């Protein structure tokens, strides 16, 4: 039986009227035949007498006023478990890989509350990565949140493909990839890459691409969490990669005014901080199990002050700020060592030599920055000798942060390098102590360990 | 007198010969700046093409309750009410 | 919701019916206007964008058994403002206003079964002492009450059900 | 035939009968005191009301005045007649010389080639 009728269809927002008894509650699902197409609607507001305002989880084209609507008395529910491994799904948990039914044992609702304050578990089990700059400046523990901040084209995706290679293959636990608002080509390229490398049997993929109507891009992040939370409650250690947290907030912005909300500061919705909080407080490592997560964060216009990046900075354990300047200069990965940090960068929890090396590196590079415009106007000859020294060591340090990646080989024509954490410390300490002061700057550029810096120096 | 009074109303309405629009038809009720508002047109899908007088078409973009917003594809200075 | 636009017309009608000693006639006149406004064809005429003058004639003609002061004007002025869907709310507004001036309360009682008519008369005289109005009880037989009664007196209520006490005790635990 | 219902600064709203409402760029004429004012229609609102722009001073107009519906756009003299002369937006002569001896008048709302 069907029980409601459509009364408005303005763009992506659909209003449905029901009897004043048994009106659907908030976040429920509804179903309508959009011709031959079964269309799902999600309830967002109970407004007025018997009316509910809803978002289409599909195209709104082809809907008429007066169509019958059937209310499913549950939220959007998705398959969860082992049956999700190796399968691409949409926001509704329907297969988009043409391999047939999912075959799930259990289905879970995508809207659930976060862990209680007494459930949270403390960890400092530092992960090692091949990337020099990250492991020096922003090391992160198992069970922590990592954010990659950048504007367009600074290396967010290439970094995340490198981190997936380095971390996930050593990880024996299952992983989830949530492609929120991803480009369809990049999603296909990733799927084929995993399929060739034979690691696709331990990854579950949820993809909501740019072309899809706002409700899909809005809710696809929560289907990713619902799968990862099933694995965490089984007690596993899980890796969760989220392709953009930004296009969840943006998918909220697009539909917010049509939901009747008054606009906020930069045109964002009034509920930006709550919408970010409710999602990001589920991504936690509890006493039963741990989720480890890496998120890319788009930075609109390359300003770190915009409300959307500004709020998400307060949720993350490590924040790797990429910068367009360093990318334009051609230093890759474009990590800004002065802006990026981690809460695991403590002398107590890292080795105290690591901490001392990090403080040295940051102090030197900060001291270079203030000299830059002085040299540009008044010239290098009007430095002093100890500044001419520290400007040289600064340039050598700022070259030794660069690195070739196995996944960034196609772009540059060179092999990929993995550096162990110890070798990274040993190199940067040696450079600061001046054991390599006599080597040219290019002897440090695009190299692995400092033993490779002396081998290439010999070739130079 | 609810059943009797509502019959009295039904007969007087019919006897006045006021009558419904057909589904799939409507009337233009406002023309302004290349956007028209149509009353009726209940069986109109969003994004459908609605035939105007002439060979002109409009795209139905906005399905309000009790109104439709359509956009005119061409010159619009020829339209009026009651079409 | 139309309650807010109903209020000026409902107050103007109620303020007027007492100037002409016909509250009782006005009430059924508005109940008439509320029943016709529900008709499916009349609602299409209301949504049909006639000009207010010709629409007013197209409504006044169809509701002719009304006084000159009463029908032909209230229906026209609400029609110029497009308020006629407010008529079911104008009715309830009117009734409430009356019950206010007449010092009455339309008390409701709810129970699992019928009361002894001594219980019910005691309830009347006691609510009339709790309030300061002539009460008018109406009962409901709701089996979830199980025992005792609920008394609802407009915006105010008095729970004497066992179910409410059972679920209160379940939370005192 | 129609009557002025609103006067909001430069725009003027006129109410017409349901069966003869002017087209989207027609011109109307009012006697504003001792002077004749032309109005140009911009929008057909519902119920036979049109919004118009006044081609002249809008002061002195009173609600309830009666407008006259001309059945053509603003049409201006063109050609060899309009050749040594200063003219108004309505195509009236503005120099103190006599009338413009035009053979033809064109509406000003035309289509691009
Ligand atoms: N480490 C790198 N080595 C070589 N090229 C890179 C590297 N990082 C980024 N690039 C270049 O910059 C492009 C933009 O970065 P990418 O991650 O693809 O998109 P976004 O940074 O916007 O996510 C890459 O496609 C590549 O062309
Ligand atoms: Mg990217």
């Amino acid at each position: 039986m069907a029980t409601g009728k459509i009364v408005q269809v303005i763009g992506a927002v659909v209003d449905v009227e029901f009897p004043q008894d048994a009106v659907p509650r908030v976040y429920d699902a509804l179903e309508v035949q959009n011709g031959n197409e079964r269309l799902v609607l999600e309830v967002q507001q109970q407004l007025g007498g018997g009316i509910v305002r809803t978002i289409a989880m599909g195209s709104s084209d082809g809907l008429r006023r007066g169509l019958d609507v059937k209310d499913l008395e549950h939220p959007i529910e998705v398959p969860v478990g082992k049956a999700t491994l190796g399968r691409i799904m949409n926001v509704l948990g329907e297969p988009v890989d043409m391999k047939g039914e999912i075959g799930e044992e259990e289905r879970w609702a995508i809207h659930r509350a976060a862990p209680s304050y007494e459930e949270l578990s403390n960890s400092q089990e530092l992960l090692e990565t091949g990337i020099k700059v990250i492991d020096l400046m922003a090391p992160f523990a198992k069970g922590g949140k990592v954010g990659l901040f950048g504007g367009a084209g600074v290396g967010k995706t290439v970094n995340m493909m490198e981190l997936i290679r380095n971390i996930a293959i050593e990880h024996s636990g299952y992983s989830v990839f949530a492609g929120v608002g991803e480009r369809t080509r990049e999603g296909n390229d990733f799927y084929h890459e995993m399929t060739d490398s034979n690691v696709i049997d331990k990854v579950s993929l949820v993809y909501g691409q740019m072309n899809e109507p706002p409700g899909n891009r809005l809710r696809v992040a929560l289907t990713g969490l619902t799968m990862a939370e099933k694995f965490r409650d089984e007690g596993r250690d899980v890796l969760l990669f989220v392709d953009n947290i930004y296009r969840y907030t943006l998918a909220g912005t697009e539909v917010s005014a049509l939901l009747g909300r008054m606009p906020s500061a930069v045109g964002y919705q009034p509920t930006l901080a709550e919408e970010m909080g409710v999602l990001q407080e589920r991504i936690t490592s509890t006493k039963t199990g741990s989720i480890t997560s890496v998120q890319a964060v788009y930075v609109p216009a390359d300003d770190l002050t915009d409300p959307s990046p500004a709020t998400t900075f307060a949720h993350l354990d490590a924040t790797v700020v990429l910068s367009r300047q360093i990318a334009s200069l051609g230093i890759y990965p474009a990590v800004d060592p002065l802006d990026s940090t981690s809460r695991q960068l403590d002398p107590l929890v890292v080795g105290q030599e690591h901490y001392d090396t990090a403080r040295g590196v940051q102090s030197i590079l900060q001291r270079y920055q203030e000299l830059k415009d002085i040299i540009a106007i008044l010239g290098m000859d009007e430095l002093s000798e100890e500044d001419k020294l520290v400007v040289a060591r600064a340039r050598k340090i700022q070259r030794f942060l660069s690195q070739p990646f196995f996944v960034a080989e196609v772009f540059t024509g060179s092999p990929g390098k993995y550096v162990s954490l110890k070798d990274t410390i040993r190199g940067f300490k040696g450079i600061m102590e001046g054991e390599y002061d006599h080597l040219p700057e290019q002897a440090f550029y695009m190299v692995g360990s400092i033993e490779e810096a002396v081998e290439k120096a010999k070739k130079l | 007198n609810s059943t009797e009074i509502s019959e009295l109303i039904k007969q007087r309405i019919a006897q006045f010969n006021v009558v419904s629009e057909a589904h799939n038809e409507g009337t233009i009720v406002s023309v302004s700046d290349g956007v028209i508002r149509i009353h009726g047109l209940a069986d109109a899908m969003q994004g459908e093409m609605i035939s105007l007088p002439g060979n002109r078409y409009a795209i139905a973009l906005n399905l309000e309750r009790d109104s439709v917003g359509a956009v005119v594809m061409g010159p619009y200075a020829d339209l009026a009410e009651g079409m | 919701e139309f309650i807010t636009v109903a209020r000026p017309y409902a107050k103007a009608a109620f303020d007027f019916a007492v100037e002409h000693q016909s509250v009782e006639r006005w009430q059924d006149m508005l109940a008439f206007a509320a029943e016709v406004t529900k008709n499916e064809q009349m609602a299409e005429l209301l949504s049909g964008a006639l000009a207010p003058e010709t629409l007013a004639e197209s409504f006044i003609a169809v509701a002719g058994e009304q006084l000159d002061e009463n029908g032909q004007n209230l229906i026209r002025v609400m029609a110029e403002n497009g308020r006629l869907n407010a008529l079911p709310d104008v009715l309830e507004q009117f009734i409430h206003l009356r019950a206010v001036s007449e010092a009455t309360a339309e008390v409701d009682v709810i129970s699992a079964a019928a009361l002894s008519e001594q219980q019910l008369a005691k309830i009347s005289a006691a609510m009339e002492k709790r309030l300061s109005r002539k009460v008018k009880l109406n009962a409901k037989i709701d089996k979830s009450v199980m025992a005792g009664v609920i008394i609802r007196a407009g915006d105010m209520v008095i729970d004497g059900s066992v179910r409410g006490r059972l679920e209160r005790l379940a939370d005192v635990l």
